[PDB]
């Protein structure tokens, strides 16, 4: 509940600020990434937010548009 | 066979370069790059994950006459400290390995996929690179990213000019 | 025409390292080792510690003079020490069963300070007062303020008899001490009588003290001595004080709640607004990492401490331009 | 005319999981985990183990009339409390050093209960009783068996003074209490004199033992308590009673011998007819893999326990139809 | 290059499928499949054996005045299970990889067996497959499947047909 | 002994119920398996039975027939 | 494809055994071999720097009335040794898993090497040998050893040589 | 003409084991498991142990007569009992304590024994002596050497009232015991009062001793008791000794230093004018390898104890001729 | 300062005794052994070298010559 409203504003401040990003879905245990390009900025959102969503209890799997 | 990456391929983490008569540049393979990025976000939760949250951990205080207890608190402490500590380092030794060749066996695959593509109509470069036989325009090199490569459509251009070589 | 095989370089320095190679250049790498903090005690999850700033837990409990404030606190979600945390027991004696004591309230969350024996009328046949040199408050003596010293009154010291039974919901918890004088003329000018004793009683404690006269060295300029005792009644129970004298009695108690995550930590940090998940002796911590270095001793969700400086894995390519 | 190079397949569903992948699908794998057992108690190795139906470690080692059906066991594989367990000393008191007692018996594997002194011949000066309401049994009041409680006879308690010398191949446990009235007239009802003393050494062993007078809350109805003591006597050695009154004797000992692979565990199951090599609480394990997730204490030859919910490894191909 | 498994290859981990104007079928390659078994036997007995039996393991009584010494035990207790349960998972992931990785090396390994039985008399196909420039009835297939191919034997049907092709 | 007497008994019956199994020879702390086939009832019968070895001591090397 | 190691080559760990009409003999690459050599000894600092020095670790003693404290003292010391046991040979089987990988990672890559300096000029045999398709004197045996092998100088007299065979 | 890759071989016949192979022989491989030492004590980092040859920690520190040598020994390294050190406390009696008082010593690497009380000066109006049979040396009643029994002289034994303040940098270990007379009698010969007390008091102690006078089974021929106590003094802290009979006076004591890597092992070997870095209760260490199986117990700078019986890592090829 | 000495003088022995070896320079935290040959007595004086610099804090790096 807690956890997964604090990952929905994340995904949403990080949709916001990586211009590379589609979007990004948390939903029933896994958060979907939806990217356009794989940069260094992209890379290092990516894995900023895997690193959120552990411990969280939440996977991360990418897709690129 | 590939020495060095290259700093111009600012978009993806494996790729072709290319040039022909109508043009040159890079292009991310987005299917090998999304598996390796899914792979290596995989390994980062399996070791975050794995790792329980460390909770509230304040010492102990014993008095004068409990020195044999305050000695095994203090040896419990860390042995754990010491287990972990290799632990944690060890782990990040083997998944760096483990991540590295990943890296490595994913640029070989995809340098395989494009020579079970093109076959005998390119002559196979050491240094990881293909060079056409047949005259390959954009729509050529399209396909060849794609996997789509339409190796008997080009198959007469190349031997002649393999031939002729 | 030609079609190459590669991949991705940049311009990283970042650098880990293999079993078979080290100094492996890297185009990105995430450190899973949290090497900082804010530097300042936080509220955890909200709720703002308990700061002894003075006192230690001794002199909180006990409730010495130099830490009166203390007295107003009701709930925080940790305990800090000072290393300066000189103001104890004013009194000099042996604090029984204290880091008993200690581990007990490390896990307490909130308190309501009660007084559980009336000053006034618990002890109408007794004196009640109890102002020692060794526990001076602002030029004057002074003493405890939850416990109550009694003495002999109008020239004798009658057998002590009361006892309190638990209507709260919560374990309370009691304390008392045992006065040992260091002569015996001491003992005849407060108690009025040489052979005393202090008898506590409850459904699940049972002690009786005797007071043990003799000449010590001086601590803190008194050559006598208070032992400090401690008791928790469960919900339901009673707690029954008998003493012919030598008895320091009880004034406030202490009805205690229970929670989870509560420690106590030695810290030198300042107190700010900022809210944490972790909190270090050190400073709060406010990041995902699995491990940390910062200290071993940690109040909250917190990384796993290791001895390690950096612990870097590969998200990314070899950096070979 | 072609040959074509390939691997097994089948309709598995195991799924395993890799550090680069997760859910792989495999033609067959070993779960090291076990996570099934046959939810009963069963005789260890051939042994069936003390089932302390009604009363945990001390109403069966002190023998309240509520288990006096245990008084007829002699050897046993493991101990057996239940959740509900209750009936422990059924006269309050504080059992000294009962946890360093659990931790003694667990490690038994056998005893000889037999008849340190004599009730009719070792007092002949000495009423021997001891019925009192708290241990009521049966609608009338009753005592410990393994206790004998002395009081005063004829209006006296003259000096009691007895010793039994270890014959035994074997540790002897001996067990005894001393009586805390709630009043002084209880005191001298039962041993006539105010100040009574109870003393008891041995080779490795010298206490000396004061009654307590003190109005106490009321526990089972009883304003008075029993403190219960024990200790070993080496093979070779002599204990010595002495008493001025107070002392409940000890009536009954038990020759203790040792093993290894015994322990306690509260558990509430049923016991069956079934053998196994392992046991924990919830139920006997049947397996030979190298991990479990049932409980964390286990009795024999067990798997190693861990927190996970599911440990296959692969022993097969990717299944990829 | 070798897409998916053969559910109709019910005898053998690894082995052939193969058909000529004689017959098809499937046959097991069984030295690699014994081979494979006796590594995957010995991972097991590895992981097993190096396991201890876990023996009386009972926990302990404290009273009220040992909150200490049984936060110790509850600690020494708790950072066991944690080491042991990180132990354990991290050698599940850790062989499961080892035995994957193995899986995949001994069927790449049949198939450069199976190309250097066969050198230039049969087409390569990028899918797992030789396909026999010279007939090849059912002397020849069990020759190839116990790696005893007589090359020189074909070499001039292989060559013939191949330079026709 | 006990253990390998467990193990001649275990063995015996595997080699009574698994058909595909020639013999399972138990003897000087290896137990030698020769399998006629390598199908799915064999092989769960062999990893058992490679299971049942483990920490009574024994190896398990299966010979294919 | 190479069987058996050479127990004449005793300078170097892997290395080139050659012929022809003016002499024979065994010689290291001394590139692969340093590099090899330098790894192992990664692997060796790894496996014991990783290694905290055990300092001193007398026991504890404990009184009649003292059984469950010894009891949590020598639980924690046959929990520390386990762990500690299970670590190292752990570790030495996973270190032992990589070195050999490792080796024959570099064999196979120095393989490479000699193939890829000689393209089509000489006849590859599946044993790890490459037969010259023209004559290779001392010079051309230490230009291929050193990675210097001037291809087009020798194929015409290659491409005549497999042409006539 | 033709050019061949291949590797190296030899006629090792060293195996190593993988997780997929076993037995698998290799060119070279390294050991790092040591299982070699000298068979013999050592100077550790050039200072020699302290040999207890004949008596354990209890006799040494309270310097009974069968190992009367070890009282001119000044420093150590580390301190070996053998398997055979029988001569504690040749007095029968409780050693209060004893097992945190060998914890302090582990770490002291240094002392003084200097002469606390003067045996002429300090006791005028009592008797010095205390010679027993227990302690019998040399055909002679003895008493040990850091301890004076102190007893009535000319008829009386006058309030005993000492005390000693430390004027040392270091801490002072004070040794004292209290005797347990069988009978009153014992008691009337030689403190010629039957209630008598001990009473030792420092700034952070403070205890009273009451004699419990029973009859006990004899032990060596004793059917008394000495209990035997102790503390440290701060280093400017005082003691301060009262007693009314039943003291055994402190007659040396000893000023610690301390220091690191010391410990107490029990050893069977011999002592040997070798040097080492590390130190087991089988022999010394001379090997850099990160692990050994020799022993559990090590002093000093060694390898961590594994159950590992072999421990081989490759360092070479796979030797395959 | 003591570590460093006491591998500068193995270093000196093993220079000494093996014929193989042509320098051993210890510095600045690392042994740089200069190495002429790869034989078996060369290749366990290294590993000699690399096991004694291990817990003196120095890497080893070789060199062939
Ligand atoms: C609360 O804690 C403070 C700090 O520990 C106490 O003040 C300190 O008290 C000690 C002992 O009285 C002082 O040391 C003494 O100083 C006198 C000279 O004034 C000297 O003759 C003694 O030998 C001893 O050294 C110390 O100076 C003093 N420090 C300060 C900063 O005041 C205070 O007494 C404690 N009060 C309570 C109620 O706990
Ligand atoms: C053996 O154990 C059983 C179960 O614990 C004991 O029976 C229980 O005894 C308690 C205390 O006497 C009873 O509670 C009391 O009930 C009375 C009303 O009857 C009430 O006035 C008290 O305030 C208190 O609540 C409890 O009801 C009773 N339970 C049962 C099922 O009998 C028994 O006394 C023990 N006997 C021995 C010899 O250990
Ligand atoms: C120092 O240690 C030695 C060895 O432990 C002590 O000598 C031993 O003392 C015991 C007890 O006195 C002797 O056992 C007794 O022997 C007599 C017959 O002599 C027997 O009647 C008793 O029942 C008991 O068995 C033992 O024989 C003796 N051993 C030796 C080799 O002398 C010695 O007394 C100790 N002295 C001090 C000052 O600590
Ligand atoms: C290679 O790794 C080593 C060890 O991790 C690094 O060591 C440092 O080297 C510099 C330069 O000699 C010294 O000033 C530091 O004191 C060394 N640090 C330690 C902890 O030893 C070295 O910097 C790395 N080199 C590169 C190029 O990354
Ligand atoms: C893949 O693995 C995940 C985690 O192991 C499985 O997660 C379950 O997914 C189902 C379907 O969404 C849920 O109903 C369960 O609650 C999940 N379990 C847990 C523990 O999270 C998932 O089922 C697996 N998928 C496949 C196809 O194997
Ligand atoms: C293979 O490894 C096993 C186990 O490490 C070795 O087992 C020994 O085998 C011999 C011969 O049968 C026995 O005498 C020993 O008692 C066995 N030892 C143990 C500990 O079981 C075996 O020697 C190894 N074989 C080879 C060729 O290296
Ligand atoms: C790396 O390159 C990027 C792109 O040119 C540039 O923005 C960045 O400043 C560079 N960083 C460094 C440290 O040179
Ligand atoms: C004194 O004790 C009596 C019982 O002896 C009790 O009834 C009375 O309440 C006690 N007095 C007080 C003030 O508690
Ligand atoms: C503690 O804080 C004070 C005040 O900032 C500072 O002077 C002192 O150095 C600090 N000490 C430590 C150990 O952090
Ligand atoms: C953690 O740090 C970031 C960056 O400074 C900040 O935006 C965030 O508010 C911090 N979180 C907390 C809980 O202080
Ligand atoms: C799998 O296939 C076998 C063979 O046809 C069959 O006997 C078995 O019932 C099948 N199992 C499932 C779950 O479909
Ligand atoms: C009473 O004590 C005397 C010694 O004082 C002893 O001889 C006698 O045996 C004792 N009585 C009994 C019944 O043990
Ligand atoms: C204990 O057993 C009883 C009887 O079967 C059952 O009603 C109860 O739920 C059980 N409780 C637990 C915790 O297993
Ligand atoms: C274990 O379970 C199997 C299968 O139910 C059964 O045949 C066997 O007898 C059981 N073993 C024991 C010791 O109960
Ligand atoms: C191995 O071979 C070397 C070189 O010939 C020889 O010196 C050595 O003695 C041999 N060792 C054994 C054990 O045969
Ligand atoms: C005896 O006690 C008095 C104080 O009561 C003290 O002054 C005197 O020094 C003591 N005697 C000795 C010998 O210490
Ligand atoms: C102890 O040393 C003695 C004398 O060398 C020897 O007889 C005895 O067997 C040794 N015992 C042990 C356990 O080493
Ligand atoms: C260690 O052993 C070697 C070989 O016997 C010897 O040369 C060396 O002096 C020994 N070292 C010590 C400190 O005894």
């Amino acid at each position: 509940m807690e956890k997964e409203k604090e990952l929905k504003e994340y995904a949403e401040k990080i949709k916001k600020e990586i211009g590379d990003i589609e979007s990004v879905e948390v939903k029933d245990g896994k958060i979907l990434v939806k990217a356009k390009k794989i940069t260094d900025k992209t890379v290092d959102a990516i894995m900023k937010l895997t690193v959120k969503a552990a411990r969280l209890g939440f996977k991360v799997e990418v897709e690129l548009v | 066979f590939i020495e060095g990456g290259w700093t111009g391929m600012i978009d993806g983490w494996y790729g072709y370069h290319w040039q022909n008569e109508q043009g040159s540049g890079y292009a991310a393979d987005q299917k090998s790059t999304q598996n390796a990025i899914n792979g290596i976000t995989n390994i980062v939760n399996s070791v975050i994950e794995k790792m329980n949250t460390q909770f509230t951990a304040v010492g102990k205080e014993f008095n004068n006459l409990e020195k044999r207890m305050e000695n095994l608190n203090k040896k419990v402490d860390d042995g754990f400290l010491d287990i972990w500590t290799y632990n944690a380092e060890l782990l990040v030794l083997l998944i760096n390995e483990r991540t590295l060749d990943f890296h490595d066996s994913n640029v070989k695959n995809l340098y395989e996929k494009v020579k079970n593509q093109l076959r005998n109509n390119a002559k196979e470069i050491g240094n990881g690179c293909f060079e056409f036989y047949h005259k390959c325009n954009n729509e050529c090199m399209e396909s060849v990213k794609n996997g789509t490569y339409d190796y008997p459509k080009y198959s007469e251009e190349s031997k002649l000019n393999r031939e002729k070589i | 025409d030609t079609i190459c095989i590669g991949y991705h370089a940049n311009n990283s320095t970042d650098t880990v390292d293999t079993v078979l190679e080290k100094n492996v250049t890297v185009t990105h790498s995430v450190n899973l080792l949290e090497d900082s903090h804010n530097g300042k005690l936080c509220r955890l999850k909200g709720i703002a510690p308990l700061q002894l700033g003075k006192c230690n837990i001794a002199g909180w409990i006990l409730g010495n003079p130099e830490c009166e404030s203390l007295l107003s606190e009701r709930s925080w979600s940790y305990i800090v020490e000072t290393p300066n945390s000189e103001n104890g027991t004013c009194f000099p004696g042996d604090f029984i069963d204290y880091e008993e004591l200690r581990e007990q309230l490390s896990s307490v969350s909130s308190f309501e300070r009660f007084e559980i024996f009336s000053k006034e009328s618990s002890w109408p046949k007794h004196t009640t007062g109890g102002v020692t040199a060794a526990c001076s408050h602002a030029g004057k003596s002074s003493f405890y303020r939850n416990l109550l010293w009694l003495t002999e009154k109008d020239g004798s010291y009658p057998n002590l008899n009361n006892s309190y039974v638990n209507k709260k919901g919560k374990e309370v918890l009691v304390l008392w001490g045992v006065h040992h004088p260091s002569n015996i003329k001491d003992q005849q000018t407060l108690y009025q009588k040489e052979n005393a004793y202090v008898s506590v009683v409850s459904s699940n404690y049972n002690r009786r003290f005797t007071p043990e006269i003799a000449e010590r060295p001086k601590v803190r300029g008194q050559a006598g001595r208070i032992n400090y005792y401690w008791t928790l009644l469960k919900p339901g129970d009673t707690i029954m004080f008998e003493a012919n004298g030598n008895l320091i009695a009880p004034w406030y108690a202490f009805a205690l709640s229970r929670g989870f995550g509560s420690g106590i930590i030695t810290s030198n940090a300042s107190m700010h607004e900022c809210d944490t998940k972790c909190q270090t002796p050190q400073g709060a911590i406010n990041s995902s990492l699995p491990f940390q270095n910062i200290h071993p001793i940690t109040i909250g969700e917190c990384p796993k401490y290791v001895r390690s400086t950096k612990l870097r894995m590969v998200t990314g390519l070899r950096n070979i331009p």
